[PDB]
DNA sequence: CGCCGCGTCAGACTCGTAGGAATCTAAACCCTCCCCTTAGGGGAGGGTCAAGGC
DNA sequence: GCCTTGACCCTCCCCTAAGGGGAGGGTTTAGATTGTGTGCAGTCTGACGCGGCG
C-alpha cells in the first residue's frame, strides 16, 4: 500500500505521513530503495490508530513517541491530566 | 544509387531508415522471443557461478522478514503473489544445497546443468538480474586484468612471444609448474621475466584466494562468461532489429510536435530514445501489439524533451504543464465568448488565484533575437538599441575621484590618530573596513575609546571650516 | 590531357520616427527540499552611554 | 584632555510544533496507429573548379 492509498485509508494528509516517518513515529513497512517510495501495511495502520487515539487527547507528538516506544509511562498520562485540568481552570 | 546527391540529414535519415521493413504481428512476437531467449541464455550461464544464487537467496530471506518485498525481486514465473515463490525458492534451495557438496570430476557436470535449467524458471526484475550480471562482469574483469598483467610484465621485460606461453598454463592453476617450462627453452627472452619470477607471485597467488572464492576453474568462469556474452549479444542484436523496424512509428508520432521549439530530427532522436526504452520494457505475452505500448514511451520522450530543451530560458515541467493548461482554457473561453478572457475570469474557470495566473502569463515568453530588424530594415537591428546599463558615467567617475581627493584633503586636516581610525573605520584607501574592536586591538585600545575618537573626529569634520568641500557632494 | 559548359560563390549609399511577431502544446503518482506558520527566546557580533580613573 | 568599565542597546540569524504549501524533479502509462512537408523566385556579373567529350 503506497502512501496515497494509506493516507486515504487513514484519512490523513500525505505530509503527515512524511512527518511521522521523519520523526520516527510511524515508519513505513518497506521503503523502496531507488525511488524512495514508502509502502505501508496493516501493521502500520494498527499503529496509526494508536497515534490518533493519543493525539485526540491532546498529547504532544514527543509524548506520543515516549508512550508508544517506552511502556510503564503512567506519570506522563498524569502530567497530561493535571495540565488539562489546569488549562480548564484557566 | 542516391549516395552523394543530397545534403539534408532528414533525407539521409529517411533514406537509410526505409531500408528496414515493418514487422507483422508475428514478427514482433518472435523478435521478442529472441530477446527473451538471449536473456534466458545469459541467466542460465550465470547459474554456473554459485555466489549470485547465494545473493539471490539472501534477498529472499530478507523478503521473508520483509527487509524488502519479492515484488521487487521477481516479476513473475513462467512454466505476483508471494505463495508460489515459496515453493520455487524452496525447490531451488534444495537444488543449490544438493549441488554444493557433489564435486567429483565428471559427476560435477550433471547437477550444475540441472540447476541451470531449474534456475531458468525465475524471470527476475531487471534490477537484480542486472546486478548479478554486472557483479560477474566485475569479477571476470578483475580476474582478467590480472590475467593480462601477467603478460603486461612480460612485455615490460623484453620481446613478447605468447603464441606458446599458453601451452601448459591452462589447467595447472595452483603453482609455477607452467612457469618453469619457459626457461626450459633458454632463448634470451626466456631469461628476462624469470628474474621477475618472484614479483609475479602476488598476481597469480592472488588467484590463491579467488579460486577458493569461486569454486570453479579459470576457463570454466571465463567460458560461462563468454556464454553470457553470446547470450547478451543475441538479446542485443534482437533489440536492434525491433528498434530498426519501428522507426517509422517514431516519425509518425514526431510529426505532430514539429514546431514547438525543437527541430524535426531532434524530435525523431528523442522519440528514438523512447522507442529503445519501449523495446526494453515491452512484454509480448500480454497479447498487445508493440505499437500500443511503444507509443506511450515515444510520446513521453518527445514531450519530455520539448519541456526540457525547446526554450532558451528553461521552464520546469510543472510550469510547462500549467502554461499548457492555461492555454487550452484560454482557447475554450475565447471560443465560447468570442473574446480573449481577462486573468480575472481566466482564474475563475481555472482553480487558481488571479495573482498566480498573472505571473504564469508573465512567465511564458521566448526571447527576441537581437538580430531582429527594427523598422523591418536590414541596416538597424534590435541589438543596436540596447544599452550597457552597467557603465559608470564619466561624470560619476570624475565625481568619485574628486570626492576621494576632497576626503583626502579633510583627513589630512585631522590628527594622525583620528585620521587613521577614520580611514580604518571606513574602508578609505584600505581593502576592508574595520570594527571598533579591530581598530582598538591594532592600537591596543578598547572599543569605546575608538568609538570616542571617531565620534570626535566626525564632530570636527561637521564644522563648516572642514565641511564646505564635502557638502558639495550631497543632493536634495 | 586539354578545353567547354555547368555548378557555385561573392559584392552591391547614411540623417528623423516607427519599431516585434502574432499556430501548434498530458496526467497521475511519488520523492526531496525549502520556506512558512505562534509569539517571541537565545545568542553572536558590533555599537553606545554615561561613570569616572589618571 | 587619553583611557577603561560596567551596563545597556541594536540588528540579524536561527529556533520553537506539527505539519501546509509549493517547487522541481523522477517514474510509468499495454486496443492500434509505422516516410516531413514548407516554400519561392522579375540579380547580374565575374570568376573558379570540375565532369565529360574529343
Ligand atoms: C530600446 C528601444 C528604444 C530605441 C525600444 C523602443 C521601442 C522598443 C520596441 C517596441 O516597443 C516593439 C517591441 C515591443 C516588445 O515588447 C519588445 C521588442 C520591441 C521591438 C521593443 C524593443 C525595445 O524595447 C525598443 C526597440
Amino acid at each position: 500500500s503506497q502512501i496515497g492509498l494509506f493516507s486515504k485509508i487513514c484519512r490523513v494528509t500525505i505530509k503527515t505521513l512524511h512527518y511521522y516517518n521523519k520523526i520516527g513515529l510511524l515508519v513505513p513497512a518497506y521503503i523502496n530503495p531507488d525511488n524512495g517510495y514508502r509502502f505501508y501495511t496493516s501493521d502500520q495502520l494498527m499503529k496509526f490508530h494508536q497515534i490518533a487515539s493519543l493525539r485526540q487527547l491532546g498529547f504532544t507528538i514527543t509524548e506520543i513517541v515516549t508512550l508508544t516506544q517506552d511502556e510503564n509511562s503512567c506519570h506522563i498520562i498524569e502530567r497530561r491530566r493535571l495540565e488539562i485540568q489546569k488549562q480548564i481552570r484557566d | 544509387s542516391e549516395i552523394g546527391r543530397t545534403t539534408d540529414p532528414v533525407r539521409m535519415y529517411m533514406r537509410e531508415m526505409g531500408t528496414v521493413e515493418l514487422l507483422t504481428r508475428e514478427g514482433e512476437i518472435d523478435i521478442a522471443k529472441r530477446i527473451e531467449d538471449g536473456i534466458n541464455q545469459v541467466q542460465c550461464s550465470v547459474a554456473e557461478y554459485p555466489e549470485a544464487i547465494t545473493y539471490l537467496l539472501e534477498q529472499y530471506d530478507r523478503v521473508e522478514a520483509e527487509e524488502a518485498r519479492l515484488s521487487d525481486l521477481i516479476t513473475g514465473f513462467v512454466d505476483i503473489d508471494p505463495e508460489l515463490a515459496r515453493e520455487k525458492f524452496a525447490e531451488l534451495r534444495a537444488q543449490y544445497v544438493v549441488t554444493r557438496d557433489t564435486i567429483k570430476h565428471a559427476t560435477a557436470q550433471e547437477e550444475i546443468l540441472k540447476l541451470s535449467e531449474v534456475f531458468k524458471q525465475f524471470r527476475l526484475v531487471p534490477k537484480q538480474f542486472d546486478y548479478l550480471v554486472n557483479s560477474m562482469r566485475v569479477m571476470m574483469d578483475r580476474v582478467r586484468t590480472q590475467e593480462r598483467l601477467i603478460m603486461k610484465l612480460c612485455v615490460e621485460q623484453c620481446k613478447m612471444p605468447k603464441k606458446n606461453f599458453i601451452t601448459l598454463f591452462t589447467g595447472n592453476e595452483t603453482s609455477d609448474t607452467w612457469f618453469n617450462a619457459a626457461i626450459a627453452m633458454n632463448k634470451p627472452w626466456s631469461e628476462k621475466l624469470h628474474d621477475v619470477s618472484e614479483e609475479v607471485h602476488r598476481a597469480l597467488q592472488k588467484l590463491q584466494q579467488i579460486e577458493e572464492e569461486t569454486g570453479l576453474t579459470i576457463e570454466q568462469v571465463k567460458d560461462i562468461n563468454r556464454r553470457m556474452s553470446i547470450g547478451e549479444a543475441k538479446a542485443r542484436r534482437a533489440k536492434k532489429e525491433m528498434v530498426e523496424a519501428n522507426l517509422r512509428l517514431v516519425i509518425s508520432i514526431a510529426k505532430k510536435y514539429t514546431n514547438r521549439g525543437l527541430q524535426f530530427l531532434d524530435l525523431i532522436q528523442e522519440g528514438n530514445i523512447g522507442l529503445m526504452k519501449a523495446v526494453d520494457k515491452f512484454e509480448y505475452r500480454r497479447g498487445y501489439k508493440f505499437s500500443t505500448y511503444a507509443t506511450w514511451w515515444i510520446r513521453q520522450a518527445i514531450t519530455r524533451s520539448i519541456a526540457d530543451q525547446a526554450r532558451t530560458i528553461r521552464i520546469p515541467v510543472h510550469m510547462i504543464e500549467t502554461i499548457n493548461k492555461l492555454n487550452r482554457i484560454s482557447r475554450q473561453m475565447l471560443q465560447e465568448m468570442g473574446r480573449e478572457p481577462t486573468p480575472e475570469e481566466l482564474a475563475e474557470r481555472m482553480l487558481m488565484p488571479e495573482d498566480k495566473i498573472r505571473k504564469v502569463l508573465k512567465i511564458a515568453k521566448e526571447p527576441i533575437s537581437m538580430e531582429t530588424p527594427i523598422g523591418d530594415d536590414e541596416d538597424s537591428h534590435l541589438g543596436d538599441f540596447i544599452e550597457d546599463t552597467t557603465l559608470e558615467l564619466p561624470l560619476d567617475s570624475a565625481t568619485t575621484e574628486s570626492l576621494r581627493a576632497a576626503t583626502h584633503d579633510v583627513l589630512a586636516g585631522l590628527t594622525a590618530r583620528e585620521a587613521k581610525v577614520l580611514r580604518m573605520r571606513f574602508g578609505i584607501d584600505m581593502n576592508t573596513d574595520y570594527t571598533l574592536e579591530e581598530v582598538g586591538k591594532q592600537f591596543d585600545v578598547t572599543r569605546e575609546r575608538i568609538r570616542q575618537i571617531e565620534a570626535k573626529a566626525l564632530r570636527k569634520l561637521r564644522h563648516p571650516s572642514r565641511s564646505e568641500v564635502l557638502r558639495s557632494f550631497l543632493d536634495d
